[PDB]
């Protein structure tokens, strides 16, 4: 294309990249951890 | 009129030139090139990034050896230079410096955890270091799994020569590898990527070997 | 007695020990001639190529059906097929054309026939098999209709369109226009059966490049 | 870590590693012998006006600095200079030209040179003649190793002329520099060893 | 559906009951391309037949005398004898030639040697006769001296001279440099007896005029 | 990349690809006779005032530029605009509806 | 089946002695301006 | 009725569609030829000669065994006028772990700016070949590729095509 | 949402309508927007045509046996 | 529905999309990625 | 390198990194989880 | 010639070290008992007697078959 703007649109961008170091192992003892987590009640309500 | 140029003064840049006084040799860098009535000299960018340039092109790595292990034993692996492939652009240079990336790729058909560990200096620093590699930077790779992790450098030669087999200096560093976990046949396959290198002083184009 | 160059397009020339150019007493260098013996314009030698000429006629009859095809043109190697053609001397050294087309189809139908010819454009990687192509759909070509009745003339302009930025002069490789019957003609009695196509093309956008030995192939592209 | 360029020739780091194609290399020189097609070869005075001292294809695979160059990247752009080197005394004295037809084989008739970039130049003080040739093509880019680039015919203008203090033959060299806005495209490995 | 003209250069169209003109969608016909696949500028083409080319070379030895000729060219039909040369191709066409020249006289003299050759003009009608010419007055032509040793190239500009205004290409009309022995060449021994001479001509301010079918002979000015 | 459009014949890249359904296609025109039903059909003298020339369904799928586009969507909306084209001289005369 | 369209005679063709007696005719439906298409699915057929 | 627009050419090619499936052996490198699409909603895009645009590809790897799989790609075929397929490693390898699946995505590098869909021409005319080896001493291990574009370009049309019975 | 039927046999390859690909001993939550020519769907009915929710297609990759599903609609 | 505001609820959302390089391999050598990691302490208390 | 400058390019960076507690567990009885999730539809309409 | 010092007390521990390593086949609690590093570059600790910080514990899981395994420390 004889007319392009020049932004970020050379690179087509991409998904943004992570790194996982515990490979999703649980934690019993660290209270932190276990206050935060998955409810099985409807929309998650008190 | 249109068609016809003439002298005596631009010579120069119709393309006598005198090799005997060449300048520096980065000075012809500078130098225009001749040209006639009818040349367009346009710089066009087919694509936005640039494959010339240093940075880029040894992103791209390159696979160097394959060897299965069966053993715990402590693997002794060491790295060359790249030889017939884009790395060997990389021939050019003798002093290179900058640190490198490591893409291990583990195959185990028995689930092993195998363990990556690197050494600029050989085995032998004077005494054997190889007893345990836990403490010289070991990363741990899970099974059927791979990971990019890169070595720092750290060299008692500020400079690596590219073109000399000789294990202290000239190598750009030797592997080391075992198995944990009571198995066998664990492959593995190694691939070797520069990040921003270095690369001082040239050479000639080198030689294809078809004796070795 | 120092360096002195010369350049004129392709060639150059670079000396040395040279020297200092001769002219006779009160020269004139301009160009064009006033009072003028040519009341022709002098940009016309170079402009000459693009000059319009007739192209490949062909003869559409009763007999041939629908879907069947009158005439054919394969459009790069059109323009200079023979030496006669304005186009082929200086086309018979540069090896490369950008050119842009234009062709107008010239027709003449006796009033009282009706019936359709439709002149297409098929580029050259298209033309590589008709047999793909459902013959109703057509259309989508860049194309004009032409009807029997009131219609003398078809003017289309073909931009260039091609794979390759470059494209042969030799070869067929910007494709051609392909001239088919849209419907039978219908003849009332008496009347002369034939009815004469000719293709009267022409030229635009004029444009060569990488010099070749005069009749010599060379492959660019490929 | 800080690393330490002084140590080295060059203070500053090569950003582009083009600048390695700027650099001339002698077309085929791989031959001691001083004849007749390998890119070093003999300008004889044996010879009458018109005649080929030097001729054949220029593959981008058989000059030696851009053979590995050709091996990695599989596409380039960009124009050429190549250029001519005769060495001679002072004294002698004569005037050969370079034809270059691009993208042609088993070329010329040996009659026509023109309608193809031609340098006619003489030997004197100053010997090199740079000549620069754009790529041509109908793509946007090349293929590195692959078809012709097209001959090089180098034929007589003027027989040398030598004295009795000069030397009755003189040894040519053609070098391939890389020319200005040269780009190399798209990495690629090649079944070639130690390059 | 109205009447519609056409012109290009020479050839010219004027129909009638024309239809409006197609063109594929979203056009561009610009000619040029960008990005560039080809270094060269647009106008070579046109101005191809302007390159300077090798001319009639001769060779000039110990025995020849003075007013001796080394070699002749015979100026406007020097440029296009064979196929081969540049400007011949779309000389092949146009019939008359309002052009300027321009002559580059290549030499190459081992240092050691002494002599010259002088490089005159001399036109049609007054080449028509050598024979009424002094050789010692030559010096009035427009010309240059070459000595042997110390020169390596000489330079000079013809513009256009001759009676009738237009000139027929395939004829001799422009006349023609012809290059003659100032004095002999003195050579020691050894060395090689035989100094080549080369002619390498140019040509400048091209003009082509009154069309003509491509290898018949017209009869203009007589 | 940079993409080269003036190559191809367009300079402006298609947007919508529903601009190739606006394209006329003829109706089942697949044959080489004239006759009768299938869209390439032929007006005749032969016949009296109110009588049918042409008389069949219209599948979408008979029609060949939509024929495979319509193999590609499965449900569309929208007006048609669909066509009758006769050729004759400028001396013939006749009217006929649809 | 998306209906049925008809041709029929209002007044037949009445040719002259210089004019043809019979005249081709073409039929061609052009999609509208607002016609949407929708829910891309693939079917058996080969080449479309 | 929809927000989006299943006409717009963006659109509809976002869609993937499936060319092509093998099991793989050998560790020998695999030439596989990728064709435009035929009898499936890809084929919308036979009205189109010239097509120029980056193309996704989802390579879908099945192992019994675990093994490694490696993808390449390269727009010139196998023969470059040199046999570059000695090692697949320097031409944008992207490696694949067993049992899953990556949505990796090419470029467009081609000496021809314009891709022709029609034609089945080695050279020019496919939208690419792809180049496949597996890796850590296995057998049977399946693999199934899907190609889909990313923002295409199409330049031209054509006529409908016939469908073919014949073949 | 339309049957196996549409009137063709649109069942040839199902890469094209929507696939989403799945895992091994994984599962996903993938939600299907509203196609139909039916602007309201009955729930009583059923009547393949309008009154279903829906009809599923799956099929295995692999070479595989005993490979089970358990599907959930929410 | 005749009457519906035109904002980003057209396209209903999702959750966000990322992608792993690494696929949880444990670091040892760097202190940096040692340093942080989970507690087995009650709230993560020092 | 006598010249560089002090910046956070010691460290040459790095990949974030995250930790996973739920290894991929689907939860079906929680409305908020349900609601988000992979459309089969083109870019996601409604 | 580097940024980071290798020579910092807080830098040079961050290296991990290995000590022991055992197969478990039983269900049964496994005691297991660290002592300070010995030959390894932990053993640069040994010049200090007293010591106070929290510690990293990396465990590496190898199970032929599909295990599970607890770690507690006390």
């Amino acid at each position: 294309t004889v007319r392009k703007t020049k932004t970020s649109k050379f690179k087509w961008v991409r998904n943004k990249i992570d790194i996982a170091e515990g490979p999703g192992a649980m934690n019993i003892a660290n209270v932190l951890s276990t206050t935060g987590g998955q409810t099985i009640a409807l929309v998650g309500e008190r | 009129n249109v068609e016809a140029a003439q002298g005596e003064e631009l010579a120069t840049e119709v393309g006598l030139r005198a090799t005997e006084n060449d300048g520096s040799l980065s000075e012809q860098l500078n130098m225009s090139q001749p040209m006639f009535l009818n040349f367009k000299k346009h710089k066009v960018n087919i694509y936005a990034a640039t494959h010339t340039k240093v940075d880029h092109i040894f992103g791209r790595a390159w696979a160097v050896g394959v060897f299965n292990t069966e053993t715990a034993a402590i693997q002794k692996f060491d790295l060359h230079f790249p030889t017939s492939t884009h790395g060997a652009l990389s021939r050019f240079f003798c002093h290179w410096t900058g640190e490198l990336n490591i893409h291990i790729l583990n195959v185990s058909t028995t689930n092993a955890f195998l363990k990556v560990a690197h050494t600029w200096f050989g085995t032998d620093s004077g005494i054997a270091r190889t007893a345990t590699l836990e403490s010289n930077g070991t990363m741990i790779i899970p099974p059927n799994e791979q990971m990019t992790l890169c070595v720092p450098y750290y060299s008692e030669v500020p400079l690596r020569c590219v073109k000399g087999s000789d294990r202290n200096s000239a190598g750009l560093g030797s592997l080391f590898t075992q198995a944990v976990g009571r198995t066998i046949s664990n492959r593995v396959q190694i691939f070797v990527s520069f990040r921003c290198p270095n690369f001082f002083f040239p050479l000639p184009a080198p030689r294809e070997a078809t004796s070795a | 007695d120092r360096v002195a160059a010369s350049t004129t397009t392709n060639a150059g020339n670079l000396v040395q020990a040279s020297v200092a150019p001769t002219m006779p007493v009160k020269p004139d260098f301009k160009n064009t001639d006033d009072f003028l013996s040519m009341s022709y314009r002098s940009t016309t030698a170079p402009t000459n190529p693009t000059k319009m000429v007739h192209l490949a006629h062909g003869t559409w009859t009763t007999n041939q059906h629908r879907q069947a095809l009158v005439a054919s043109i394969t459009l790069l190697q059109a323009f200079w097929p023979n030496q006669d053609f304005p186009a082929w001397g200086q086309s018979r050294y540069f090896a490369a054309v950008r050119c842009g087309f234009h062709i107008q189809v010239q027709l003449n139908v006796n009033i009282g026939s009706a019936g359709c010819l439709i002149a297409a454009y098929m580029p050259k990687t298209a033309h590589d098999h008709m047999n793909t192509y459902t013959f109703g759909s057509y259309t989508n070509l860049p194309h004009v209709l032409m009807n029997a009745a009131t219609t003398s003339q078809a003017d289309l302009y073909i931009p260039y369109v091609f794979n390759h930025n470059y494209a042969r002069t030799d070869s067929d490789d910007l494709g051609g226009i392909y001239i088919w019957v849209w419907s039978a003609l219908t003849v009332p009695s008496g009347s002369p059966t034939t009815v004469d196509v000719t293709i009267f093309g022409s030229l635009l956008d004029l444009d060569f490049q990488c010099p070749r030995p005069p009749g010599a192939d060379t492959v660019i592209y490929t | 870590a800080f690393y330490d360029p002084r140590t080295a020739g060059a203070a500053v780091r090569c950003k582009d590693l083009m600048e390695i194609a700027r650099m001339p290399s002698v077309f085929l020189g791989e031959s001691t012998e001083p004849d007749g097609r390998r890119g070093y070869f003999t300008w004889s005075h044996t010879i009458s006006p018109v005649n080929w001292v030097f001729d054949d294809h220029i593959y981008l695979e058989n000059m030696p600095n851009l053979r590995l160059f050709s091996s990695c990247y599989n596409y380039w752009r960009g124009s050429f200079v190549i250029k001519l080197t005769v060495y001679a005394s002072t004294f002698n004295k004569g005037r050969l030209r370079m034809a270059f037809f691009p993208n042609r084989e088993g070329a010329y008739t040996q009659d026509d040179a023109q309608n193809a970039i031609f340098v006619v130049c003489d030997i004197g003080l100053n010997n090199t003649f740079e000549m620069t040739i754009p790529y041509t093509w109908g793509n946007w880019m090349r293929p590195t190793r692959g078809n012709s680039l097209g001959h090089l015919r180098i034929d007589v203008l003027n027989r040398l002329t030598y004295n009795s203090s000069s030397p009755n033959a003189v040894n040519c060299i053609l070098q391939i520099k890389m020319g200005d806005d040269a780009m190399f495209m798209v990495p690629t490995t090649s079944n070639l060893v130690m390059q």
